């Protein structure tokens, strides 16, 4: 499923991403713009044979397991396969735990290079939350 | 990459000792800490556990960390190495990187001689 900006904006809201951890909603529209394009079938091929999945590109070295990453620790204790869904709550709650492993958004490189510092509010305008 | 300070380390039965590693400038996370060692008489390489003589102390605002072994035996002889681990929501190539590094290594030398303290 490829998110519209508004309607992803409107279920994170829901899923208790606005403020979470002190980052507001824009932040996390912006990540899942920079990482997936919104897409929640995305996935990449790492050169250390992980793989980034879903909405916010979550890497199976730490996170979700796939059986065919070497040395995954599988934090949020759950396969990659359910990271691509359309109901974005797999993704929302692995995100929550990342969020909160010592580094907040720091996580995301997309964030990173794309959101922070900036006006992110912007994201969530013109979307009547 | 990894400093791991001292190199070597020479100590009489009954002292203490500090390694210490340094994760030199980076935006990477120091987000865990591992220890390892191989010993005097062998060339297989095993983990510490921290706990008890194991004295660790962590310092992630200045990306650092130490070992500090109490009471040390010829037993604590041996080669010692830290290695860090940075996680990543999504991918980083630099981060990555540094979960294949390991400090340089401290070789530590525990003498049990008669009349000598410390």
């Amino acid at each position: 499923k490829v998110f519209g900006r508004c309607e992803l904006a409107a279920a994170m809201k829901r899923h208790g991403l606005d403020n979470y951890r002190g980052y507001s909603l824009g932040n996390w529209v912006c990540a899942a713009k920079f990482e997936s394009n919104f897409n929640t079938q995305a996935t990449n091929r790492n050169t250390d044979g992980s793989t980034d999945y879903g909405i916010l590109q979550i890497n199976s070295r730490w996170w979700c397991n796939d059986g065919r990453t070497p040395g995954s620790r599988n934090l949020c204790n759950i396969p990659c396969s359910a990271l691509l869904s359309s109901d974005i709550t797999a993704s929302v709650n692995c995100a929550k735990k990342i969020v909160s492993d010592g580094n907040g958004m720091n996580a995301w490189v997309a964030w990173r290079n794309r959101c922070k510092g900036t006006d992110v509010q912007a994201w969530i305008r013109g979307c009547r939350l | 990459r990894v400093d791991q300070t001292p190199q070597t380390i020479t100590k009489e039965t009954g002292e203490s000792l500090t390694i210490n590693c340094v994760l030199r400038d980076s935006n990477c996370a120091l987000s865990s800490t591992y220890w390892y060692r191989k010993k005097s008489g062998s060339t297989n390489e095993e983990s510490i556990s921290k706990g008890g003589r194991y004295v660790e102390t962590v310092n992630s605002g200045s990306k650092s960390f130490s070992l500090r072994i109490n009471d040390l035996t010829v037993e604590d002889s041996g080669t010692y190495r830290c290695k860090p681990e940075s996680r990543y929501g999504s991918y980083d190539a630099e981060c990555a990187a540094l979960n294949d590094q390991y400090g340089g290594g401290t070789v530590v030398t525990v003498n049990a001689a008669a009349h000598h303290h410390h």
